[PDB]
């Protein structure tokens, strides 16, 4: 029976709060498809290779081959529209600025490599060596996948050097600690514990991108291609079957029989031939709609994880989410999201208001804990206890209605 | 069968006479008159796709043979295909007409050309570890989104529809 | 503009036009006019040519109605988009970067159409820069002082604190900033003062 993990008990008490002391920036990656290939089959020619009989006896049917080959150009055509909502959605091709003293924030692996034969980062070349004529073509994606480096490589410069600004409107910029400040403010960590502890932050940044790119020396997206190429596979097979005629191979029996008696034959396997084409069309047109929720999601990911930041829990890496990069993959993107994750948590006692003459104030942001002889008032995910006064506290009401409310002093300045 | 009749660098043994592929399609004949071990490719086939402006701006148009080289059917090569009757620009333009692989046609001047799409123009951002820029001014913008959120509610009767009374 | 709406539409009334005309298909029948069948043939030999035409018109009506179960699929997606748009756009205000158009979501306006609705999508968008010079934080008396909100900025001679997305700078005072550590931790620091309302009503 499976274990569905390790067992826990939080010791909870209505008066202890745990609060974490020390942090940790993770870089999660998470992979999404984007794109599946652009097949395209030409119905006369899978169904009735060369044979004028045969193509005449399919034109009986009708419109059949007319609107498979509409459902398949409308996949290619949803193919490119799907790649051009997840990555072009920088109006200017923006470029790293020549200097890269971003505050100590080491983004070498992530950003374009200009000696390759392809401007690629890193991380991108490892993604790429990591994924691997019958009336069947594959029509080429629109945008090379130097374009969609281009892209990634825009999208990253303007995260890096303008925040989010360059999502709302022109590009502004602005240093990169100031940026990760902003970013802590947004998570609600004051700014000061990124400036007070910018060094350990850049080193933990710059390690937990070497810990990816070790990882990486891409399970969905190789899932996509393997599935399309077995859907390939199997209708390039379907072609050997007899569907009750006398052989498979359609010129054996146009040189097997009279006309009139390999009307029935060619009948028979048209019908084969064709209802096996809808099956495969079918297939596909399902599998690229959930190949579009897949990009649908990208797309939300690519502007409410790159270029702004999320307050939604889970939806941009797990924990407090600081910022997102992406790179482009084979058919797919991969996003590396930095996260603030608080660890070395620290058990205090708290109280919900502390009465100084009768009146009772309450924090304006953060909590008050106690080490046990005496009250401060810290920031909820971080721990920095500061005298407690009239500054950090607003006063309300009185003692008697608060439940929990503890004795101490409140400083005045 | 119709194909490319090209002797075969790969060899059939001895024995090994008239092979078959894995689609079940004839890789190879052995040469019956004396055995050369012959292959046969099928012969070149796509998709023709007609780039027109629209006929109101001007009749002319390109073509583009899908996935074959030029030799085979002003001709310019592309991933894609071969484009007949497109002039191949260096200059980059926004992509007008897709046609694929990064290439792109459109009508300018007036004649149909062929190019790599720009993708956007180039922005150097001064970043700088003391320089900010804040804006000092606004504008309220009104953006359209349109959503499809229903469609016709169609019904069929099948046994009419079938059979006609 | 209406591309979207009109691409549903046109794509609905192909569908019908498609259905309709498969019906004159001979689908290897003698002729696609049942009647014509019936009494050309007897009843025996009518019955093969009449089963034909069934199992072909059978096929063409699966055909159309999977087509319409993934395209009302497609729909439902984006009815559900819709909604999620409604209720997070215009009953409120949306946080969502790029979900409710371009800029910082300020409100929007739904409007009907046909087979569909749009959203006029009111948002706030910076027009104008100005490069300034900036330092995280500042010291006055060896104390570091951050800003409470916004950002520090200089015009070249003299440090204001503004408003992270609009131009306003104000004096730099004990109720702008905080203080937390000193001078010999925060990495680009500057040297400035920090005025003290207090102090005049004191002196005075
Ligand atoms: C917060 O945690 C980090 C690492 O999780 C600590 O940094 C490490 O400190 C030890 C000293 O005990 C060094 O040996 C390691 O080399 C440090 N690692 C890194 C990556 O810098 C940091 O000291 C902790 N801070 C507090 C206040 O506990
Ligand atoms: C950023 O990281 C890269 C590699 O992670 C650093 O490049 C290395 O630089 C050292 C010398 O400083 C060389 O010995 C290595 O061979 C380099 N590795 C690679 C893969 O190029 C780079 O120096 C780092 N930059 C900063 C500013 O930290
Ligand atoms: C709780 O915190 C207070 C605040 O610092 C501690 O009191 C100080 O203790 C240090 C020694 O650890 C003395 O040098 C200071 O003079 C004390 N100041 C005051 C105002 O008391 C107290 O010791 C801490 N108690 C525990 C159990 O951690
Ligand atoms: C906190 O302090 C207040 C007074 O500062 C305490 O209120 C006293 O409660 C007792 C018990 O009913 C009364 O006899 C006293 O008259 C109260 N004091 C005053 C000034 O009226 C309160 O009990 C204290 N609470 C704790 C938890 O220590
Ligand atoms: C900002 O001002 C402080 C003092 O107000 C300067 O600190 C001085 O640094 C020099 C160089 O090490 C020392 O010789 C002085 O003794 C320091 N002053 C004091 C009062 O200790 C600091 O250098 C100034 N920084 C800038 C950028 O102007
Ligand atoms: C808080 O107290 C509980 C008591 O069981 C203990 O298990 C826990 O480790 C304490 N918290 C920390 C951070 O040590
Ligand atoms: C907390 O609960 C204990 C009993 O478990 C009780 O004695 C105590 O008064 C309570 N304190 C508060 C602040 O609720
Ligand atoms: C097309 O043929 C020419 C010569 O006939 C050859 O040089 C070229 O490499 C071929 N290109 C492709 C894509 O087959
Ligand atoms: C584009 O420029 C190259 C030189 O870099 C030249 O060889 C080529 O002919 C130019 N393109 C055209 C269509 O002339
Ligand atoms: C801000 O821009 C508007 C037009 O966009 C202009 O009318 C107004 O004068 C500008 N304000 C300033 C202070 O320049
Ligand atoms: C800020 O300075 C850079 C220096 O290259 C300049 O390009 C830029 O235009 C300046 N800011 C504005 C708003 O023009
Ligand atoms: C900014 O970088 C320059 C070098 O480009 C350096 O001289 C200066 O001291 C740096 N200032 C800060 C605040 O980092």
């Amino acid at each position: 029976t499976m274990s569905l993990g390790v067992e826990n008990s939080v010791a909870y008490s209505n008066n202890s709060i745990a609060i974490p002391t020390n942090f940790t920036i993770s870089v999660t990656t998470e992979i999404l498809p984007v794109s599946m290939t652009k097949t395209s089959v030409d119905c006369t020619m899978y169904i009735c290779g060369d044979s004028t009989e045969c193509s005449n006896l399919l034109l009986q049917y009708g419109s059949f081959c007319t609107q498979l080959n509409r459902a398949l150009t409308g996949i290619a055509v949803e193919q490119d529209k799907n790649t051009q909502e997840v990555f072009a959605q920088v109006k200017q091709i923006y470029k790293t600025p020549p200097i890269k003293d971003f505050g100590g924030f080491n983004f070498s692996q992530i950003l374009p490599d200009p000696s390759k034969p392809s401007k690629r980062s890193f991380i991108e070349d490892l993604l790429f060596n990591k994924v691997t004529f019958n009336g069947l073509t594959v029509l080429p994606p629109l945008l090379t996948d130097e374009m969609i480096a281009q892209y990634t490589s825009a999208l990253l410069a303007g995260t890096i050097t303008s925040g989010w600004t360059f999502g709302a409107g022109a590009a502004l910029q602005i240093p990169f600690a100031m940026q990760m400040a902003y970013r802590f403010n947004g998570i609600g960590v004051t700014q000061n514990v990124l400036y007070e502890n910018q060094k350990l932050i850049a080193n933990q940044f710059n390690s937990a991108i070497g810990k990816i790119q070790d990882s990486l020396s891409l399970g969905k997206l190789q899932d996509v291609v393997n599935q399309n190429a077995q859907a390939l596979n199997t209708l390039v097979k379907q072609l050997s079957s007899n569907f009750g005629a006398i052989s498979s191979v359609l010129n054996d029996i146009l040189s097997r029989l009279d006309p009139p008696e390999a009307e029935v034959q060619i009948d028979r396997l048209i019908t084969g031939r064709l209802q096996s084409l809808q099956t495969y069309v079918t297939q596909q047109l399902i599998r690229a709609a959930e190949i579009r929720a897949s990009a649908n999601l990208a797309a939300t990911k690519m502007s409410e994880c790159v270029l702004g930041q999320s307050k939604r829990v889970d939806f941009c890496g797990k924990g407090y989410h600081l910022m997102s990069f992406p790179q482009s993959a084979p058919h797919g993107v991969v996003f590396l999201h930095v996260t603030y994750v608080p660890a070395q948590e620290k058990n205090f006692t708290t109280a919900p208001a502390i009465c100084h003459d009768g009146k009772a104030h309450f924090p304006r942001e953060g909590v008050f804990v106690s080490n046990g002889t005496h009250w401060f008032v810290t920031q909820r995910n971080f721990y920095e206890p500061q005298i407690i006064t009239t500054d950090n506290t607003f006063v309300s009401g009185n003692c008697d209605v608060v439940i929990g409310i503890v004795n101490n002093t409140v400083y005045d300045p | 069968g119709t194909g490319v009749l090209t002797e075969s660098n790969k060899k059939f043994l001895p024995f090994q006479q008239f092979g078959r592929d894995i689609a079940d399609t004839t890789d190879a004949v052995r040469d019956p008159q004396t055995l050369e071990i012959l292959d046969i490719t099928p012969c070149s086939f796509g998709g023709v796709s007609v780039i027109t402006p629209g006929t109101n701006t001007s009749n002319q148009v390109a073509v583009l043979y899908q996935g074959v080289n030029c030799t085979e059917v002003n001709v310019f090569q592309t991933r894609a295909g071969c484009l007949i009757g497109a002039e191949h620009v260096n200059n980059s333009y926004e992509c007008d007409i897709p046609i694929g692989a990064g290439i792109c046609a459109s009508y300018q001047t007036q004649s149909i050309i062929a190019y790599t799409m720009s993708l956007g123009v180039e922005n150097s951002v001064a970043y700088s570890n003391n320089s900010i820029a804040i804006p000092t001014n606004f504008t309220i913008s009104v953006t359209t989104e349109i959503l499809p959120v229903s469609m016709t509610k169609t019904s069929v009767d099948c046994t009419m529809y079938i059979c006609g009374d | 503009a209406l591309g979207k709406l009109q691409d549903v539409v046109n794509q609905n009334a192909q569908a019908l036009n498609t259905l309709v005309k498969q019906l004159s298909s001979n689908f290897g029948a003698i002729s696609s006019v049942l009647n014509d069948i019936l009494s050309r043939l007897d009843p025996p030999e009518a019955e093969v040519q009449i089963d034909r035409l069934i199992t072909g018109r059978l096929q063409s009506l699966q055909t159309y109605v999977t087509q319409q179960l993934i395209r009302a699929a497609e729909i439902r997606a984006s009815a559900n988009l819709a909604a999620t748009k409604m209720s997070e756009c215009v009953l409120g205000q949306s946080k969502r970067v790029d979900f409710c158009g371009k800029g910082y979501h300020l409100m929007s306006f739904p409007q009907s159409a046909p087979h569909g609705v749009v959203f006029l999508h009111v948002t706030y968008v910076p027009a104008q820069e100005k490069n300034f010079t900036t330092a995280p934080a500042i010291c006055h008396d060896g104390k570091a002082h951050f800003p409470r909100e916004g950002v520090f900025v200089s015009n070249g001679t003299h440090w204001f604190v503004t408003q992270r997305n609009f131009y306003e700078p104000q004096i730099i005072t004990t109720d702008n900033t905080f203080v937390s550590g000193n001078c010999d931790v925060v990495i680009g620091i500057v040297n400035n003062t920090v005025y003290d309302p207090l102090q005049p009503e004191l002196d005075s």
